[PDB]
């Protein structure tokens, strides 16, 4: 009977105080919190953020909304969210949320006898994560969200993850254009503020980043400009214009590919792997030609000592840039 | 500050000066028995053009902003259009067209007959 | 006039929004459509898409049947907030809008009998998970997913107004897309079961297929107009050793710009798309025509009759492994 | 008398239903209207819209507004027009709206004896433009605006433009810096959807796009290096250093300036004008290197034919660019 | 005593009605405006506009909020300002606004004895400022900032500046990176539209641009590259691959400095004046070409006549381009 | 649970929010104080920097006293709404977010005295004047101003919670920046004027220092080896005329590169950096090498002794020339 049904819910609202958590006075209210993760968009390295849309639910008790006579659990319209007590959960490390409001505000209330409360949201958030890129693009990283109260202390509501371990969902289905999910990880603790000590949950990701894409379009370019660099050892010390011409517009090359890197890659001003990597080329390609200058001046006077020189070079060239390559492989890796 | 001459059936307006402040041309006439009347306005840039209801036809309004120029060509002269006619400029905020208190620097008389 | 203001004050006499229709009696069915007046950008640096429509849905409310001089009341839109609405929403929806200028764009209509339609005017960016292992040859199925919010497919059913293919209608001047064409749509409906029920989701797929003259006219022709003029090196004199260094050097610059440029269009993804591989192999050609010019001018002066055997074996090798290479890459790409 | 006002307006006020139209369940209501353009202040390619800023003021009549005893059109706050019926009026092809809020609300309404209302809102909206570029940059656009009512079908509500012609003011206000308004026109029909038929206005612009900066910036270094690159036909063929390197280096700036072009211009993801005509111009570039590269085969052994073929170009390639030129301007102009 | 407070407010908002403005029916009321800079933040040449923040003050009388018994001068809660009657003032040429409000709305209500109201605001506006960049860089702006009734005519309410030339302060304190501001005005008039007659007030400002960042960004490159074209005029004829080098290679340069100084340029497609100034560079280091093009041609069989053309040309070309520096910085300064 | 419900009800009985506390009587004091939980992004381009905080302010209401079983009312975010609360605002403030997911965050506290604890999430974005005559060499302190809006020094006062320079507490991990180091910051308070009157302020100045290796391997070391190159061109043979033209110009061209690409990454002001200074000097540098060519080559027909001379010569003279430009410039720009 829909009389009857209107007259039990507008009966537990009649006096309900919405300024007082339920027990206000008493134990704390124990908050269980379940998240399911629709997405994760853009992972920024300029901005040091990634967008995370979840569903998220909470779950607690209020005798004050326990009903009789009513088998059966009442989904209620978003709207009489607005007149009862929900926790005020925020994101410590967010910077900018929002709550889908298409159609409808994508919020749901259902209410069992018990006076059980279940509060869903569906929520976008740009959450705030710290990127050390020294080892960029071969780093890994570990982004968290930050659940805390910021009101009530310990001693008004303790936090808890609804169902374990598996109280977070959807991570496995989640695809990322350059990262891949090694490890999430849930954790529950307390933290000290000048004001008091307030419960704090974390939801932790573990992101390793993929390399194919810059093992083929930041490695491989400058790897052969430098090997097209050692060309000009295999041509006689005689074709002067030759040799100059090769050299300079491998230098020309070379600063090209760096200069338009710097450009497409993401603007993160301090040294990364992939800097020092270029700037070992640029300093390999600059000695060749170094060297080429060198030989010319002397190949007059002393041929034979040129034609040495050029012969060594064709050597100490590749195995220097081999074993530059080693060390740098095995200490990034 | 823009400095406004008229010349010259056709009259031309010629200005001088802060033209870019003042992108908006207008053409006035006096009568003696009765108050200004708009008559056309040309834009100094894109050259769009609006007449009077009782000018369209007859009277042609172009610009050339090679010496910056703005023209009045007038046919079918009429005996009700004997009044004193006036070059004005109008600021780029200055509100309605048709009006001639919103026109800052006016330009010098002229007799039609 | 006040007739119609007693019979409006009536329905809301005790109406309890709050409530669903037929709550713990039986299940609210609804029935929707969508007009689609624009299919707008589709972005693949995002993964996503922009949608206009026309969002229609009918359900049936007893406590608002009437009983009057006229069959239908064509509300104004404030009333719908004071009645019991749908929670609608789109499952893979990122940020959608309202319209809400001048007046809320929605209406609301009640039939005599206590039937509600209710239509709003939306903006809708969808996520659209795109494989762009062949781009620029890639074809893509982006969905649109809605369903309840909060009532489970025991309180809240969705159907189709009509048959599912007659029921999502394109308007004819509605495509705001540049880089696709837009195949078809196919439209379903089914369940989807999450931690707090089992819920009813309708589907929407839009078939696009990308536009590619715009890359064969930017980045195809002049990296293959590029490796020709690297081939062309081969013909020149073994003597003429700097205008032949030049030309090598030179070709792996040019190259090198043009790879860079067709770079920046390019989605950033892990895997490797087709034009990379394009790209690669055409800079892979042109240094191997100045290794070839190396090694001819290598022995040029002690083993003349080798240099020239090189120079006239390689004027053949090369364009004929470049005919293969690309009669392969068009054959694999093109017939997907 | 502050008095008397306040309580003719509370009585016009008193017992006023807002959720029903002026003459609900009899003949349809006139709504006139007016626009009178501040700006149009962005014109985009790339996202195919127009940005524009307006004046909109409607008129009708509402006869449970009419007031007697005050023979003063009563120019109300605008908060009063909360409290009164409006025509639902929409914009079907806008973006994103706004009505301007500083330091109030940009409302106005202003009411006559006879119940007629005068409604003035100050809005900027973003309106998508549908535009075929594909003679860009010598394109001509077509972009309109379309006023709708969005819940009362023909036999409802009723549009007219108010003094004809005259109805739409302040196009002279429009400065666009590349393009140049050419026309604009109003419309009145209506359109038919599945719920029914509804009025409709529709105001729209012609937009001619300003050529020189693209003669100034785009056409001619082309035609330059084009140009240049016919210098190698005046120099002797023994120096195959120098022809080689101008028809190497011409290549190389063709290809750097389209590469650069690619960025500096809107992103238009198809072929345009000035795609064909730098593709013309490196086409003819490539082929003078082609034509040395020939005439450096044959020279050895038979050097008429060479000095035949470097004469015959000096004049085929500048006759063959004169064609081309004179077909593409022809073509799109 | 807090109480007697309370009681008059209370008796001042008793029966006081929002909807009429002061003296309705009577003689219009007198409104008196300050502005206090704070900062002008990004004077754009690609939108045409500029961001402002200010403090607006907004000074008049209502009797109707007349008291007395207390000594004092109320400084309210900001929220009363929705309790009373404020004017409609806005922004005529503003493209989007707001006012501050963290933490709270940053806004201020001061009531005197007599029933005078100070109304303040703090608002950040972005208005536009149509710019003529004829002669950009050496270009010199006046960008406004326009204030207006939206409802009320001159029949009903009057602006003035209160305290004359003083009423706008901190503009010397205002520093722009790229601009200095050279004068500031005040104007008081009216402005008839179709609706009627409104008053206004009008900030303006003439802005000069800063030269010394272009002169050594902008035009020292190129001046050095055209210097360097003249080079190939004092090397021998006979050496055609280092002149035909030289010159190509130049061109290029020219090619990258004119694509690269587009972009950093703003991307408002119509000719300014570094525009000519680049062109002229560019067909100097063309013509450079072009002469080593006849020398080459001519020098096999008339020697004397291409040393002859380049000694000539070593003193035509430097010539030329000071002739050139000249008209181009008689005409734009 | 009713007991409390009467505290509140009693409490709000006759509160006027309009009214300061000691309206007439004395001077509202109220005691702040702020925890940075992250020191956000610095922009150069824009002039500004980003802040979060929990800002605390603390007061004393006598209308706010109440006796009950508890002596601190931890209430909800709403209760504030009710009571009048101070209207601090930055002064310096761009465009700052109260933070409001999921509710509002802010805390009210009661105490028995009727003190009132009021406590809120802010992220500011805030205005930092930065003199760049010195980048990337430069040093910043940045400004952090607040007071309050509407109520003159003699009505509301304000005051640090404790020791001013421990009334500003930073987290041990907020500090979000890339390009700067956060030194230290300094806390003082003070009176401003203005055309409404005389009021407090406070402020926090955040001293920044930019780190500079980035441009370091970015820009200065490029540079100068693209200069040693130039300089290196003395060394070859004067015979070989087109090997070290086309070196000259080449490296110009390198030169122009560089120095096109490092001057994307400079704010867009209108004045000389350190950056600028070094990239014209060896822009000058690369030039006149290639000038040195030009002369030598002048004269190597028919005065080759001179010709050997100026080679021999500038072989010293550039090189030497480019060292007392580097140590000058280091040791202006590095012990300011
Ligand atoms: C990204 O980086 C973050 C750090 O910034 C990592 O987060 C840490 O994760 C570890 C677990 O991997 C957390 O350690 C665990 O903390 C729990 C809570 O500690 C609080 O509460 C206890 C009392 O319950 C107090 O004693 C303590 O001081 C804290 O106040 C503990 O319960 C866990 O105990 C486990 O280990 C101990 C032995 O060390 C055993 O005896 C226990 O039985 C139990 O197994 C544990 O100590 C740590 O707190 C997290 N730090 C933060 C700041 O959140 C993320 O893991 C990382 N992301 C990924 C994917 O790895
Ligand atoms: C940026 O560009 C704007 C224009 O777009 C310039 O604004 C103009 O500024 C001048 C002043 O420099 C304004 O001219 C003055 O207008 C005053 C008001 O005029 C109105 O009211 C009078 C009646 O009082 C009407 O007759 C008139 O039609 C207007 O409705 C006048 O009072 C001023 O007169 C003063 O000078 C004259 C001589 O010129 C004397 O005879 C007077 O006695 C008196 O001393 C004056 O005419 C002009 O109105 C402004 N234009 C607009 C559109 O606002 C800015 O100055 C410029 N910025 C900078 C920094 O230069
Ligand atoms: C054969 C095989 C070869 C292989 C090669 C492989 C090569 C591989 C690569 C190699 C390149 C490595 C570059 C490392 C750069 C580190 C910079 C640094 O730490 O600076 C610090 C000190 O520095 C200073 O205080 C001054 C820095 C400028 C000095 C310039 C000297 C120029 C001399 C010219 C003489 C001209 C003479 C001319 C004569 C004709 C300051 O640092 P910070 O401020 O704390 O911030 C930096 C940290 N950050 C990253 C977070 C920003
Ligand atoms: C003096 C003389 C002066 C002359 C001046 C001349 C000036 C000339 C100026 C301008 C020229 C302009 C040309 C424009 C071309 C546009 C592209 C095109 O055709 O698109 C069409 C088809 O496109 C395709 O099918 C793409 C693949 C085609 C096959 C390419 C094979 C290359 C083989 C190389 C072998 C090398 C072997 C080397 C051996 C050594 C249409 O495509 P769309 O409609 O855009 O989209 C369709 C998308 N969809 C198909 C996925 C659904
Ligand atoms: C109302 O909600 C309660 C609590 O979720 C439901 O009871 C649960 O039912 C599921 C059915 O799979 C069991 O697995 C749980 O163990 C039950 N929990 C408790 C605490 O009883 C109840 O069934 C719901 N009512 C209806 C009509 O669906
Ligand atoms: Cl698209
Ligand atoms: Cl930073």
């Amino acid at each position: 009977n829909m009389s009857f049904v209107k007259e039990t819910v507008d009966k537990l609202l009649k006096g309900y105080d919405i300024r007082l958590r339920p027990d206000f006075g008493g134990p704390p209210v124990c908050v269980g919190m379940n998240i399911d993760i629709a997405s994760i968009d853009m992972v920024s390295e300029v901005n040091m953020d990634y967008t995370l849309t979840m569903y998220f639910q909470q779950y607690w008790r209020d005798k004050r909304l326990a009903y009789s006579g009513i088998p059966l659990n009442l989904t209620l319209d978003n709207r009489v969210a607005d007149q009862l007590w929900v926790p005020d959960t925020y994101f410590l490390n967010d910077k900018k949320s929002f709550v889908h409001g298409v159609t409808v505000k994508n919020r749901m209330i259902r209410l069992h006898p018990d006076g059980t409360v279940l509060y869903g949201l569906r929520i976008t958030t740009t959450a705030a994560c710290m990127m050390d890129l020294r080892r960029y693009p071969l780093d890994e990283q570990n982004c968290t969200l930050e659940i805390e109260s910021y009101g009530y202390t310990t001693d008004d509501i303790e936090f808890y993850w609804r169902g374990g371990d598996k109280a977070v969902t959807g991570v496995e289905r989640i695809e990322l254009p350059q990262f891949s999910i090694v490890e999430h990880r849930l954790v529950s603790r307390n933290v000290v503020f000048a004001t008091g000590a307030y419960p704090r949950l974390s939801l932790s990701f573990r992101l390793k980043r993929n390399i194919g894409y810059f093992i083929l379009q930041t490695y491989m370019p400058s790897i052969l400009i430098t090997i097209l660099s050692w060309v000009s050892f295999w041509i006689n010390y005689d074709a002067s214009a030759a040799r100059v011409a090769l050299g300079i517009t491998t230098v020309l090359t070379m600063t090209t590919i760096n200069t338009h890197l710097r450009e497409t890659l993401p603007k993160i001003p301090y040294v990364k792997a992939i800097d020092m990597y270029l700037m070992g080329c640029f300093v390999f390609v600059f000695l060749a030609l170094l060297e080429y200058a060198f030989v010319n001046y002397i190949f007059f006077s002393q041929p034979a000592r040129a034609a040495a020189i050029d012969r060594w070079s064709r050597i100490v060239f590749p195995f220097t840039f081999s074993l530059f390559n080693l060390v740098y492989w095995l200490y990034y890796v | 500050q823009v400095q406004l001459v008229e010349s010259g059936l056709r009259l031309s307006c010629a200005a001088s000066g802060h033209t870019f402040n003042y992108p908006i041309m207008g053409w006035f006439r006096q009568a003696p028995g009765k108050e200004r009347e708009f008559v056309g306005a040309i834009s100094w840039s894109g050259g769009s053009t609006s007449y009077a209801d009782s000018v369209k036809d007859r009277f042609t309004i172009s610009r050339d902003n090679a010496k910056n120029t703005v023209y009045l060509e007038m046919n079918n002269l009429k005996p009700e259009d004997t009044a004193v006619y006036y070059c004005a400029a109008k600021g780029r905020y200055s509100g309605g067209l048709y009006y001639p208190t919103n026109y800052d620097y006016w330009g010098q008389g002229t007799q039609v007959t | 006039t006040t007739v119609f203001t007693r019979i409006l004050d009536r329905l809301l006499d005790g109406y309890d929004n709050r409530l669903r229709p037929g709550l713990g009696e039986r299940v609210t069915e609804v029935k929707t459509d969508i007009f689609v007046t624009s299919f707008g950008p589709v972005s693949d640096h995002d993964m996503e898409y922009t949608i206009d429509v026309f969002f229609r849905q009918s359900w049936k409310d007893e406590r608002l049947k009437f009983k009057g001089p006229m069959t239908v009341l064509r509300l104004n839109n404030l009333m719908a907030s004071k009645i019991w609405t749908p929670d609608t929403f789109f499952h893979n929806g990122k940020k959608s809008v309202a319209h809400n200028m001048t007046m809320p764009n929605k209406l609301l209509r009640i039939t005599e009998d206590g039937t509600l339609l209710y239509t709003m005017r939306l903006t809708v960016r969808a996520e659209c998970p795109m494989h762009l292992e062949d781009f620029p040859m890639d074809a893509h199925a982006c969905p649109l997913k809605f369903g309840s919010y909060a009532y489970t497919r025991a309180e809240v059913v969705y159907e189709w107004t009509r048959e599912p293919a007659r029921s999502v209608v394109v308007a004819e001047d509605g495509s705001r897309l540049n880089q696709y064409d837009l195949l078809g749509q196919t439209v379903d409906s089914g369940i989807v079961q999450s931690s707090t029920g089992e819920y009813v989701v309708m589907t929407t797929h839009f078939h696009l297929k990308r536009k590619i003259g715009y890359f064969v006219i930017q980045t195809y022709l002049p990296c293959i107009m590029t490796v020709i003029l690297s081939q062309v090196s081969f013909w020149l004199n073994r003597e003429s050793v700097p205008a032949r260094t030049v030309f090598g050097v030179t070709t792996v610059l040019t190259m090198t710009t043009l790879s860079i440029s067709a770079r920046n269009s390019l989605p950033k993804v892990a895997y490797a798309t087709a034009m990379d591989w394009f790209i690669a192999v055409c800079y892979a050609f042109v240094f191997s025509a100045l290794i070839e010019f190396a090694t001819v001018n290598y022995f040029t002066k002690s083993q003349p009759a080798r240099a020239a055997k090189i120079d006239r074996l390689s004027r053949i090798a090369f364009p004929l492994l470049f005919g293969i290479f690309n009669l392969v890459y068009w054959a694999t790409y093109l017939n997907r």
